[PDB]
RNA sequence: AGGACCGAACCGACUAAUGUUGAAAAAUUAGCGGAUGACUUGUGGCUGGGGGUGAAAGGCCAAUCAAACCGGGAGAUAGCU
RNA sequence: ACACAGGUGGUCAGGUAGAGAAUACCAAGGCGCUUGAGAGAACUCGGGUGAAGGAACUAGGCAAAAUGGUGCCGUAACUUC
RNA sequence: AAUUCCUUGUCGGGUAAGUUCCGACCUGCACGAAUGGCGUAAUGAUGGCCAGGCUGUCUCCACCCGAGACUCAGUGAAAU
RNA sequence: CGAUGUCGGCUCAUCACAUCCUGGGGCUGAAGUAGGUCCCAAGGGUAUGGCUGUUCGCCAUUUAAAGUGGUACGCGAGCUGGGUUUAGAACGUCGUGAGACAGUUCGGUCCCUAUCUGCCGUGGGCGCUGGAGAACUGAGGGGGGCUGCUCCUAGUACGAGAGGACCGGAGUGGACGCAUCACUGGUGUUCGGGUUGUCAUGCCAAUGGCACUGCCCGGUAGCUAAAUGCGGAAGAGAUAAGUGCUGAAAGCAUCUAAGCACGAAACUUGCCCCGAGAUGAGUUCUCCCUGACCCUUUAAGGGUCCUGAAGGAACGUUGAAGACGACGACGUUGAUAGGCCGGGUGUGUAAGCGCAGCGAUGCGUUGAGCUAACCGGUACUAAUGAACCGUGAGGCUUAACCU
């Protein structure tokens, strides 16, 4: 009751394709600055959808 | 005789003088907008569509929309379809109620039964659990022995094991209509009916001659 | 719930605190009796002066119930003890003279007014 | 949607008397048992609350000689005749479970009278 | 499972996630906005706007209260006297949640919890 | 007074469960039990291969044992593989 | 073999409660871990809750739960008294 | 019967029934006085048979709590 | 024989038909009800209590039956491990004896990091071809299938009678299966209150932590069965055995050959659910787009610029939707999740102040005080412009129409 004989490595490929991660373009900017962030979160300049949320 | 829809309100006992206590469920009826009617080349048949609620103006898409143009686009809980023969008279110009049921007796419900979708052996397949004490190793829940040794090579189609359960379409027959209000749009049935309380039931006449 | 292998005080006018529920009944697969409906039971002491012997196979009735009389409204009529009357097996009718039981509107619902009517309790 | 509460209030009664747990409630009732009505009395104390709206059970019991004798009567149902209550508990709880397996002085209940 | 439970069961036990609650509690009041993990932000707003809400009255019977599990010595002339005007005052919304992004090298997700007004 | 009744420290194997590619060369968790004795124990010794030790199972003798372990005769012999 | 749920000699054991070295909050004292984040389904392991029935379960009340302290009362057969 | 096929002998007792239990019997294919005989109490890490309490062992489980099943990141196997 | 776990116990399958029961009816020493016997048929069904290692057996009570067989006389990469079939012990026998025994009992292990074929839920492609969106077809598969009790016809048929049935005409049950939480119970470690040990806010009160959720006593919302509601349909098509019409081979006769008609719990639908990968890739409706340039040179292929519709994706707040994915609600064109407000259910009259009583404790202010899920109210907290993917009327033909 063991592996017998190797899988094919386009099987293996195939397995494989099932991949989501994404090149995350394009990234979102600031209504008040071209500064880059994922759509739900702060830029790590304090701007954010343009309100200004922390201070220097 | 086609078909209606209306939200599952609750349940509640309504007594009787000689027995039994009878729960009685409460069907909440919906202006049922008749948004279209299927003719035209349409497989030689001829089929209604409802609507359950007007949803948002701000959400629409313009395939939706232009389809819906023609009764003014609502769309809203769940669109539904059913099938209009032997109806006589053309449903368009007034929004189907209860007036459905203002002469029928008896109906059948489609509940759509409450998930419990993660399932098991003891709670779908109805099995026992074997020998807390005595002795017994790793088969405490099983539905025994899943299939016969050697000659058989393979495992048999329609088992009782696996799958999931609730949110069947699971309908019910040994229905009865308690009251109908044409005017507050609101139906009575006898009985208990699949689906939770706030959930929205499909109901259609029965007749026999 | 009363079933197999069940000891019962008896509703029978001199029998003892002690009569086994040896079958349930109804020929089908049963769990637990129900009231005002048959169980098989074996006298497991007899007094002298009653009218049953011990180790004897007999016919019963079920006519009081911790679970209580409870179908029309739900409203529940409940005893403090659970207890069976004995039946003739070819003759028919409760053997005893006396009932002690709170002879329930299932028990007039047989063929049996005429000999548990002396004190109506409900 | 609350159309289901006034569904319930429709068969409630406009007017209900108030007791509490553990009060003497000394009650009469004309039965019906779906065929023939006829006059009925049963004394003891209310062991349970009344208490939501229609389905309110309004749970009776006689404890005496050394048994409890429990009774569902409902507080809105159709047969009632009167409830007179005539006497005070003196309890603190509500559900009153330790009353069913008590007899006499240890299943007392008192007066309060106060 | 879990079927009218909404409560979060997080991670490890129901005891550490009291003592942790309950101590983070003394740590926002304290700096004002605090930095941890998305899910940690959430549950610190669970029973903290009730206890805001009791810092509202300040009658002699409720000062008996806000004080059985979050003690600090720089908090007690503030009680009973600000958290009302400044925070309970507003009737409930007493917090705001913001993701910051990730956690340093790894996938965990970070956001900071502050008081809904800051002070003058 | 006690080859005495229960019982800490101290000891310890009987049931049950977990563990079983483990934390593990035998433990863990709960209980029942041994505790002035024909007992237990800190420290150092003494008993060896057909010999030891055993209120005695051919059990134990450094995981090994109807005869331990290492090194030699030994690359012994195999009408067989 | 390891920064390993293990093995391991001698000396010490306060307050409150309690017969007490049992046992808890504690004292003086110590540590918050040599992967972390989260989640949560069938199922796996232990603990918690237990209605009405109860030894029917099982080879077996195994296992589990109940009993449980000690002053005053009250005690069979058999017996090497 | 620690000795006995057919045998659950044969009878009595317990039991709805009882190859088990308790008590007798002789016709021990083959017990027997130191390779001992027979009996008696506390007692037994002893075995068989019943009664009562108590109880999730079971009717039948149903829901919880602490830890695994899942998932993502870090470091990333073995038998075959 | 470099190693197919055996008997019994538990838990659970698949195929036969030599039919126990269920539907059909034939022959008879079949009037009738039955009994005896025969064969069309495997779709549904086919207990429980005591004794033993246990089948085999026996006994008591239940049953529409208490059918037989194949599958290593089915289910140890299944559960159990008492017998048989381990080391040690203990009895009877044979032998000079080590041993031996158609003589027998006490204690005696049950392993498994799931690769491949399979099975059961669930993502993601390619496809129907210009792109999207909403929904529905039915070639085909699955599920379903028996039965107890009672009553009417009727004391009808048959028969002095005794006795007593088909035919169809209803109601009511169990195992078993499904659904909901409304009743009745249970549980319910986000909660109300009492209490023993103790620590903590100086101390006292009041109050909280720990001691198994310390001990509990209880329980809303929820879930659940032991609770309640319901369940295996009516109908249609076509058959086998079998009964027949009309009739030739056999001028008679004959269920068959030509030609017609009926019939079973079987068979196929209907019922209930799936279902176009049905590549044999179904079908309607709606939405959108009317741009140019270069190269080899060409009805083929490649490149360049311009800037893009319909729609999706992203992001929340989170769910009645989940292991990951997939999927719901909606996102200020805001009640999606929470807090707050008015109240429910459920607890139990506290605190503070005084009074009666050496006092425990009770009394008044007080139905006190307390709140989560349930009900209603409320923008108080939170919920990006929209980037990105997607572009420009989309190859050939048979036949008709419009131009």
């Amino acid at each position: 009751a063991v592996q017998q004989n190797k899988p094919t490595r386009s099987k293996r490929g195939m397995r494989r394709s099932h991949d989501a991660l994404t090149a995350v373009t394009s990234l979102s900017v600031d209504k008040t600055s071209g500064e880059k962030h994922l759509r739900h979160h702060i830029t790590a300049d304090g701007y954010y959808r343009g309100r200004k949320v922390i201070a220097k | 005789m086609i078909g209606l829809v209306g939200k599952k309100v609750g349940m509640t006992r309504i007594f009787t003088e000689d027995g039994v206590s009878i729960p009685v469920t409460v069907i909440e009826v919906e202006a049922n907008r008749v948004t279209q009617v299927k003719d035209l080349a349409n497989d030689g048949y001829r089929a209604i569509q409802v609507t359950t609620g007007a949803k948002k103006a701000n959400r629409v898409t313009k395939p939706e929309a232009g389809h819906f143009a023609k009764a003014g686009v609502e769309a809203g809980r769940g669109l539904w379809e059913f099938r209009l023969a032997e109806g006589e008279e053309f449903t368009v110009g007034q929004s189907i109620s209860v007036e459905l049921f203002a002469d029928v007796k008896k109906v059948d419900v489609t509940g759509t039964s409450k998930g419990k979708g993660f399932a098991g052996t003891v709670k779908r397949w109805n099995f026992r659990t074997q020998d807390a004490t005595h002795g017994n190793s790793l088969s405490h829940r099983v539905p025994g022995s899943i299939g016969q040794n050697q000659t058989p090579g393979k495992v048999f189609k329609g088992k009782k094991m696996a799958g999931q359960m609730g949110n069947e379409r699971v309908t019910v027959q040994s229905l009865d209509v308690v009251r109908v209000d044409a005017e507050r749009n609101l139906l009575l049935v006898k009985g208990a009916v699949p689906g939770a309380t706030g959930s929205d039931l499909i109901v259609k006449p029965a007749v026999k001659a | 719930m009363i079933q197999e292998q069940t000891m019962l005080n008896v509703a029978d006018n001199s029998g003892a605190r002690r009569v086994m529920c040896i079958k349930v009944l109804g020929g089908s697969h049963r769990r637990y009796a129900g009231v005002g409906d048959i169980i098989k039971i074996t006298i497991k002491e007899a007094i002298p002066r009653g009218k049953v012997k011990k180790g004897d196979v007999l016919k019963a009735v079920v006519v009081r119930t911790k679970k209580g009389v409870r179908r029309p409204d739900g409203s529940v009529i409940r005893f403090d003890g659970n207890a069976c009357v004995l039946l003739n097996n070819n003759s028919e009718q409760p053997i005893g003279t006396r009932i002690f039981g709170p002879v329930t509107r299932e028990l007039r619902s047989e063929k049996f007014m005429k000999i548990i009517s002396l004190a109506p309790e409900v | 949607s609350n159309i289901i509460k006034q569904l319930e209030q429709e068969q409630m009664k406009q007017d209900v008397p108030s007791f509490r747990p553990g009060d003497t409630v000394e009650v009469k009732v004309w039965v019906v048992e779906g065929s023939k009505k006829r006059l009925q009395a049963f004394e003891g104390v209310v062991i349970a609350i009344r208490n939501r709206g229609l389905h309110s059970a309004f749970t009776v019991r006689k404890i005496s000689n050394g048994e409890g004798v429990e009774r569902v009567f409902q507080t809105h149902s159709p047969v009632v005749d009167s409830i007179s209550v005539k006497r005070r508990g003196a309890v603190r709880k509500a559900k009153l479970y330790y009353l069913r397996e008590r007899t006499g002085k240890a299943a007392r209940i008192k007066e309060r009278l106060n | 499972m879990r079927h009218r439970k909404s409560g979060r069961q997080l991670n490890r036990n129901s005891s550490h996630r009291q003592a942790m609650f309950r101590n983070m509690a003394g740590s926002l009041v304290r700096h004002e906005i605090i930095k941890t993990t998305l899910p940690k932000a959430k549950e610190l707003r669970r029973v903290v706007e009730p206890l805001i809400t009791l810092a509202k009255t300040d009658s002699v019977a409720n000062r008996r209260l806000a004080f059985a599990r979050t003690r600090d010595n720089e908090i007690v002339a503030k009680l009973f006297n600000e958290l009302g005007p400044r925070f309970a005052s507003r009737a409930g919304g007493y917090t705001r949640i913001l993701k910051c992004g990730f956690r340093a090298g790894d996938n965990a997700p970070m956001a900071y919890i502050e008081l809904v007004d800051r002070s003058e």
